[PDB]
């Protein structure tokens, strides 16, 4: 949690990194896809394939930083179980071990119908 | 007869160029850089 | 579902992509090609059970239920082009769109692998069918029961949340019913009345009891184009099943306060079906029917103990195909006299010769003729609740009373002459409106030769 | 007999699936119990970095000899 | 023209049934049960993961 | 949300003119100097939830 | 303040009936000030001793509220057979809420001043029976 | 001491029964002015004993923009004169 | 003119950085002062008779909501002398702290700050800009946060959406019924404020995303209700169905993602024990869409539109960034399985 001010910092290296063909990369810009269809459908285009360059350049936006928005959204659950553990490594009166039991211990209600 | 602006087409798709090809160049490396670390 | 849901959304850019009048017969085409697909990876077996894919599907393994939920998109688009075919091609395209916009959710509904899943599905709909409400209906009191179709939808699920969230921080987690092996019980005190009953009152809401049903003949009354959404809100009705898949665990030991349930929907059974003979809407005289023997079921889930889910599955799917078939015999005979007042539709069985077989063969199956889906329904219900009490046989006894006297009153105001009347309604039921008539018995009665795939776990 | 090596499996995949998606979840279901354990009750230590309110740097005090020789 | 309006989008069936197969390839974690279910010293239980 | 930009590029925006005991421009403290610097001494790294008890 | 609770929570359950009438009628008395503070500033001014808001009866009615509304739980707190229940404490909401039903008329208000407030009467005691907390802290 | 007691009675001259009311809106903005010098003074007071010997400089900065802020709020009052030529916080047109 | 009209506005968020980036209380006194300064120009650009007094009867309301945050300082001045942003070490400085400031950000009391504003100023155009005035004031309760009394933030939050919901369906004016449920949406993340303070800021970014984008629908005519039916047939079909989209959003149905908030936010409010607090809320906010729904009941079912006056000629207006506003205020739901991650 230190080395504050950072889009992401520096100790991210050994994260895998999220690489693509994931799904939500390809979901992220599908709804930009859908964008750029709407970006014709406000103006009175009357094409629904008009310009490919207005049409193009939204698939671009949405994957480049969405890509690297991810980057730091797989860090941040990485940094949140290496900091829980630790404290589950510390203090182990906290943290009891229980004991095994089968069922030959248990005589839980009985409620029949 | 065809008459756009002629200026800007092409700036999207000099930009994505510029784009993906940073982004691929960033993705290769850092494909790397876990192993570089790791 | 490895991929129903990915052809079945490949349907939705079809349907723009076509030409001109080519529209209908595109989309009817290739809708029907899922039901081989459908049919095809389920119906597996079988002891002990069918996890199926991930956390995405345990393949409506005991409860079949979803091969019905296909075959409508291939029945409604034949149905509704009766008085659609004025309106603009751009609309025509849409309202296409948004049905299958409602069958994509469905399919995820019903199977779902989880709680939390279910409820953002089971509220995913009531957006595209809300759409089919308002628009495109008829005259007015559209827009007020497009509002009492909220506010008791939205007002019972929202508790849902706040016991369902409260599950998955209790005990371990709800993602799977498999992880439903450690359960503890619950037992009599001041705040599990609270959580059995804020989990369970969402589920009423839906599948009616004799209070709270103010909604249903609502929408059912003022309805789109030929009973479009209509036979799309029966089966939501009857998909309000998840009751089985919550009650049978997870609190299982609360039978103490069912009763306030049982004699309410008990009682009411044999009067909510009793209120209806005086009807003069024709509409409304199947919304009540749809009531009646849907809220027979309420009693039969909370009485627990099969040779009642023998039955109480199987009426689930009984009128799912007969109360469709029965809007359909409404949403035909609308076109050729433009009132719904059961009064002005005599001179009748003359004149129409052909359908007078599809009046009696659907009110055949509330009367019910042993052998059919219907009657190997109820009679397990009848044997289940005889051994709850014996008194019960009075009450569900006059409910099959009545019910022999209520269904014949629609046959019967057919059956007289002379019409008085009428230079139009000449159009002798021609083979569309009997095709979409068709294909309700068809599956109906065959399904009685080997009901072994209508059964529970069970 | 032509219908279920053509089509689907027997009581070796999909027993042994709800093996392997069953211990999926025993490593889901017992750490949310584990964060509720932590996160929400960690409490009056404020030990690990969650609960960690700032106080003051006391970087910035100084040592020189201010000319005052009771402060 | 050759009307991918047409057929081809049933098509979609067997490249949905690509991406079912993925799942199970890497939900491969047990041979080891003891209900038949056995994988003991065979290429049955081996095969069709 | 509390940015905090000055501490990542090394500007003084204000911070001197905070505390009692700071800079003092020709060297004459307060009245109570001699708590300040031995308070601000007690609670450093400890996230303050503990420093109050 | 929270103290007026810690008074009436803690002593008298269900005996000592006029104790407990006596303090929970300051609460709901203490009420009827707040609703006439806003029915003098938000309402535009009224006669000429302001506090003198348009139909009155402000005051006048939360007061008598409070007067019965321990009065008709610790005589029937005792009398039946010796403990506080949620069915007991349910018998203060209708008639409780009846005062607002018998000033400004009944039959379409009195009711359903009935019927809500014993909604709202009985989860109170049922609360503390739980253990509810409403503003907790972990 | 006393002397922050009065004056801390002396901040109550915000009353906000009297700090937009009544009319002759010139007699409101006047205590918004006044409000300043019960902030001014309860500031002073307390750098100057306790020789803080830097944050003197704040009651300076104290008037610099409160006098910037009134003298705006002074240009609309005539803007609702200029309208009229009476201010008369009984105008209200636009509802809420 | 249009030179000195980007000054003025630059400086609008330039006043409200300092807030942000500050170490001392006299600096965010600087911070949202200067924006009291900066935003009655933008009020009066064309000079009505209504904006002259609607301004001023914006102007005191926000000189007092200042005053009082001085005097919040100068109090805990004489406590301990520190004067970096933190707990205030005072309970008499910290409630009059919490609802001074409860003035700018307008809670439930403090009440028609918000209405009396905000209609009839004849810039309808924007009057986004009063989106910075709910950003500043939520930057201070990020660090005064563990010192507070938790039954003044919950009773003026409590009250928040039970007040702002009423007010609106004795309305026609949609400047007022966007006004209203700005009161309602600030009820949801001070309510959850005492309990882990992020998760609220996830109902902040959602809350300017889908309120900017209904300012950005309504510039092409519309003032009214009545005005909102005569554009079906005339303007823009698709016009119809975007606005639609984007209010059955914003009222928290599941298939959209204004219920991406809530979904979320009970995950902590209960968590924490605390249950008859967010099932009073979740069941408040159901009469919040009866705005939205009987609005929806005008434009999309083509109700009465008379008065044959035809539009032959297109449109040129400046819909900026509209393109990419109905993509990720509605479609986001699948998508945030961690927002709150990159924003935590
Ligand atoms: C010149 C012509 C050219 C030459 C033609 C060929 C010569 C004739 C063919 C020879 C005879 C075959 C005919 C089949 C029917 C009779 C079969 C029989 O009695 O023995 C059972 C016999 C059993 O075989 P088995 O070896 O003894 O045991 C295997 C099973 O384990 C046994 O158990 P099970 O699993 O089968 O369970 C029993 C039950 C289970 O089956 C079912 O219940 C399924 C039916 C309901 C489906 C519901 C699900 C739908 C969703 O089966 C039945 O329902 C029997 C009812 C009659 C067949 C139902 C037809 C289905 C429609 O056959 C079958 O059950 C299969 C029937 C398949 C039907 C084929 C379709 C025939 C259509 C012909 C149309 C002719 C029209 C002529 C016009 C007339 C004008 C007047
Ligand atoms: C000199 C400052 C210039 C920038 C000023 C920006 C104006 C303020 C814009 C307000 C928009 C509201 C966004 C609030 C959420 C912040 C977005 C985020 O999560 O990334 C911040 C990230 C992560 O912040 P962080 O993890 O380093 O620490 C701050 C955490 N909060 C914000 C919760 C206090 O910061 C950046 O590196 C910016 C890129
Ligand atoms: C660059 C910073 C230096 C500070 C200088 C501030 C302005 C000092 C006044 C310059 C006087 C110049 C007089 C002759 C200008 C020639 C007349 C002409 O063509 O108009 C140009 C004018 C010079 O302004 P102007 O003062 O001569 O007259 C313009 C009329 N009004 C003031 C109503 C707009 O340029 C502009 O109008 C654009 C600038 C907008 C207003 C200036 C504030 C912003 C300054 C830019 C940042
Ligand atoms: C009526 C409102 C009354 C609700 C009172 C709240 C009940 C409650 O306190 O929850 C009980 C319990 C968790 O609470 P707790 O006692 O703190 O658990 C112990 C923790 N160690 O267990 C629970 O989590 C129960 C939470 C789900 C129940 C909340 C919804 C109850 C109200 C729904 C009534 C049915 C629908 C009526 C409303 C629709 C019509 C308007
Ligand atoms: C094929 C596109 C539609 C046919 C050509 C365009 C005709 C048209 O302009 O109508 C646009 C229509 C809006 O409907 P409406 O405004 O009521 O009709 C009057 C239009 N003057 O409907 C629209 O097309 C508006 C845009 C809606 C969003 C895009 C959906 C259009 C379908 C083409 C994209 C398909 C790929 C995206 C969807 C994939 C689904 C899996």
């Amino acid at each position: 949690g230190r080395a504050t001010f950072q889009f992401l910092p520096d100790e991210a290296r050994s994260l895998p990194p999220p690489k693509l063909t994931d799904p939500r990369l390809a979901f992220v810009g599908f709804l930009g896809y859908c964008s750029g269809l709407i970006d014709n459908a406000i103006r009175r285009r009357p094409v629904l394939l008009a310009g490919l360059h207005r049409q193009l350049l939204y698939i671009t936006s949405f994957v480049f930083v969405g890509y690297y928005l991810l980057k730091r959204q797989d860090y941040m659950y990485a940094v949140r179980d290496h900091d829980m553990f630790s404290y589950i490594k510390s203090h182990p009166e906290d943290f009891p071990e229980k004991d095994k039991k089968t069922y030959g211990e248990v005589f839980e209600e009985f409620h029949p119908v | 007869h065809g008459s756009p602006n002629w200026l800007k087409v092409g700036l999207t798709l000099g930009t994505s160029v510029f784009l993906w090809i940073y982004l691929i160049k960033q993705h290769n490396e850092d494909v790397l850089e876990y192993k570089r670390r790791n | 579902m490895l991929k129903y849901i990915i052809p079945t959304i490949m349907l939705m850019p079809l349907t723009w992509l076509s030409k001109n009048n080519m529209i209908w017969v595109n989309s009817t085409a290739h809708s029907l090609l899922i039901s081989f697909t459908s049919l095809l990876l389920m119906n597996q077996f079988g002891d002990n059970s069918l996890n199926f894919s991930l956390l995405f599907f345990s393949d409506s393994l005991s409860t079949p239920l979803l091969i019905l939920t296909m075959w409508l998109l291939p029945l409604m688009l034949m149905a509704s082009q009766h008085h659609l075919s004025k309106e603009n091609l751009t609309r025509k395209k849409l309202f296409i769109t948004m049905l299958i916009s409602l069958q994509l959710f469905l399919i995820m509904t019903f199977t779902a692998m989880e709680l939390i899943l279910f409820y953002i599905l089971f509220e995913a709909t009531l957006v595209p069918t809300l759409i089919i409400i308002t628009r495109w209906g008829n005259q007015t009191e559209r827009l007020n029961a497009g509002l009492y179709f909220l506010f008791y939808t939205l007002a019972g699920s929202l508790p849902l949340l706040v016991a369902l969230i409260y599950i998955q921080n209790t005990v371990g987690s709800l993602n799977f019913l498999m992880l439903q092996y450690w359960v503890q019980p619950v037992h009599n005190s001041w705040s599990n009345v609270f959580m059995w009953l804020a989990c369970m009152m969402a589920f009423m809401v839906k599948m009616p009891l004799y209070g709270l049903h103010l909604w249903l003949p609502k929408a059912h009354v003022e309805a789109p184009i030929a009973g479009s959404m209509v036979l799309a809100a029966v089966l939501l009705k009857l998909g309000g099943y998840g009751m089985l898949r919550i009650t049978l665990i997870l609190n299982p030991m609360t039978d103490f306060m069912a009763y306030p349930f049982i004699m309410l929907s008990l009682w009411g059974m044999i009067m909510t079906s009793s209120i209806c003979l005086r009807q003069t809407d024709l509409k409304s005289l199947i919304a009540y029917s749809s009531v009646s023997h849907m809220a027979l079921v309420i009693v039969a889930i909370l009485i627990q103990t099969p040779w009642s889910y023998m039955g109480a599955t199987a009426l689930m799917i009984a009128h799912g195909l007969t109360s469709s078939m029965l809007f359909c015999l409404a949403n035909s005979n609308y076109e050729r006299i433009h009132s719904r007042t059961m009064i002005l539709a005599r001179g009748l069985q003359t004149l129409l010769p052909l359908m007078a077989t599809w009046w009696l063969l659907a009110s055949l199956t509330n009367l019910a003729l042993p052998p059919t889906i219907n009657l190997i329904g109820e009679l397990f219900v009848v044997m289940s609740t005889f051994s709850w009490s014996n008194i019960t046989i009075i009450l569900m006894g006059v409910n099959m009373v009545i019910t022999a006297l209520y269904s014949l009153y629609m046959l019967i105001m057919t059956q007289r002459g002379k019409y008085t009347y009428h230079i139009n309604n000449i159009s002798p039921s021609f083979t569309r409106e009997n095709a979409l008539m068709s294909l309700h018995i068809l599956p109906l009665l065959l399904l009685t030769l080997n009901p072994k795939i209508i059964l529970g776990p069970l | 007999r032509w219908i279920a090596r053509t089509f689907f499996d027997g009581p070796e995949k999909n027993y042994e699936r709800t093996m392997a998606i069953l211990q999926i979840e025993a490593e889901k279901a017992e750490l949310r119990l584990k964060e509720l354990e932590v996160r929400r009750l960690m409490r009056a230590r404020g030990d690990g970095p969650w609960f960690h309110y700032p106080t003051i740097d006391k970087e910035l005090i100084d040592h020189s000899p201010k000319a005052t020789p009771d402060n | 023209r050759d009307h991918w309006v047409h057929v081809l989008v049933p098509m979609g069936f067997v490249f949905g049934y690509y991406l079912d197969r993925k799942n199970d390839e890497k939900l491969t974690a047990f041979r080891n049960k003891s209900l038949l279910y056995k994988r003991e010293l065979k290429p049955n239980e081996e095969v069709t993961w | 949300p509390f940015f905090d930009v000055q501490k990542r590029l090394g500007v003084d925006l204000d911070r001197w003119m905070t505390i009692q005991s700071a800079e003092q421009p020709h060297k004459i403290p307060s009245r109570c100097h001699a708590f300040e610097k031995e308070w601000i001494e007690c609670a450093h790294g400890i996230g303050s939830i503990r420093a109050e008890k | 303040a929270k103290t007026v609770l810690r008074q009436y929570w803690d002593i008298p359950e269900g005996t000592e009936c006029h104790r407990k009438t006596y303090a929970t009628t300051s609460i709901g008395g203490a009420a009827g000030l707040v609703v006439s503070a806003y029915s003098v500033a938000l309402k535009t001014p009224t006669s000429f001793l302001e506090g003198v808001a348009r139909t009155g009866r402000y005051t006048f009615t939360a007061a008598a509220i409070g007067a019965i509304f321990g009065l008709t739980s610790c005589i029937s707190a005792q009398v039946r057979e010796k403990p506080d229940d949620p069915l007991n404490y349910l018998i203060g909401g209708c008639a409780g809420g009846l005062i607002l039903g018998a000033r400004t008329r009944s039959y379409g208000i009195g009711a359903a001043a009935c019927a809500y407030m014993g909604l709202t009467a009985a989860l109170v005691k049922m609360g503390q029976l739980e253990g509810w907390q409403v503003f907790a802290e972990p | 001491s006393m002397v922050y007691m009065n004056i801390m009675m002396a901040f109550t001259v915000s009353l906000v029964g009297l700090l937009m009311y009544r009319s002759h809106l010139m007699s409101s903005l006047l205590c918004l002015e006044g409000m300043m010098l019960s902030l001014f003074v309860m500031a002073a007071l307390t750098i100057l004993n306790s020789h803080f010997t830097l944050a003197s400089m704040m009651p300076i900065i104290l008037l610099v923009f409160a006098a910037c802020e009134a003298a705006l709020g002074l240009s609309l009052l005539v803007m609702v004169s200029n309208t009229y030529g009476t201010d008369y916080v009984q105008n209200l047109n636009l509802l809420q | 003119n249009p030179i000195i009209f980007i000054i003025i506005l630059l400086t609008i968020m330039l006043g409200t950085i300092i807030v942000m980036i500050s170490s001392h209380w006299l600096l965010v006194w600087i911070g949202f002062e200067m924006n009291m300064l900066a935003i009655i120009p933008i009020m009066m650009k064309n000079h009505n008779p209504r904006a002259t007094e609607a301004s001023t009867k914006y102007f005191l309301t926000q000189s007092t909501a200042s005053m009082l945050l001085m005097m919040a300082v100068i109090i805990n001045l004489m406590f301990s002398g520190q004067w970096t942003v933190m707990k205030l070490f005072n309970p008499m400085a910290s409630m009059l702290m919490t609802m001074a400031l409860a003035m700018k950000l307008g809670m439930a009391p403090f009440h028609f700050w918000v209405p009396e504003v905000t209609q009839g100023i004849p810039l309808s155009s924007g009057l986004i800009l009063l989106t910075w005035q709910k950003l500043a004031p939520m930057s201070v309760l990020y660090q005064i946060f563990p010192s507070i009394n938790l039954n003044l933030i919950l009773t003026l939050s409590v009250l928040s959406i039970l007040i702002g919901g009423w007010g609106g369906l004795n309305q026609t004016q949609l400047r007022k019924i966007m006004a209203y449920s700005s009161i309602a949406h600030m009820g949801w993340m001070t309510a959850v404020l005492p309990y882990n303070p992020t998760m609220t800021l996830l109902n902040l970014i959602i809350y300017i995303i889908m309120t900017s984008t209904m300012f950005t629908m309504f510039m092409a005519n519309s003032t009214t209700t009545t005005l909102s039916l005569s554009h079906t047939w005339n303007k823009t079909p698709i016009m119809t169905v975007l606005i639609l989209a984007t209010l059955l959003s914003m009222g928290g149905l599941p298939p959209l993602s204004g219920f991406m908030p809530k979904w979320m936010i009970i995950q902590e409010m209960t968590k924490n024990n605390s249950i008859i607090l967010p099932t009073f809320m979740a069941i408040t906010a159901l009469l919040n869409l009866y705005f939205y729904m009987r609005l929806t009941y005008s434009t999309t079912l083509t109700m009465f539109p008379s008065t044959n006056n035809m539009k032959m000629k297109w449109q040129f207006p400046l819909m900026k960034k509209m393109t990419f506003l109905p993509t990720m205020v509605v479609l986001s739901t699948m998508m945030l399985p961690l927002t709150p991650m990159l924003s935590v």
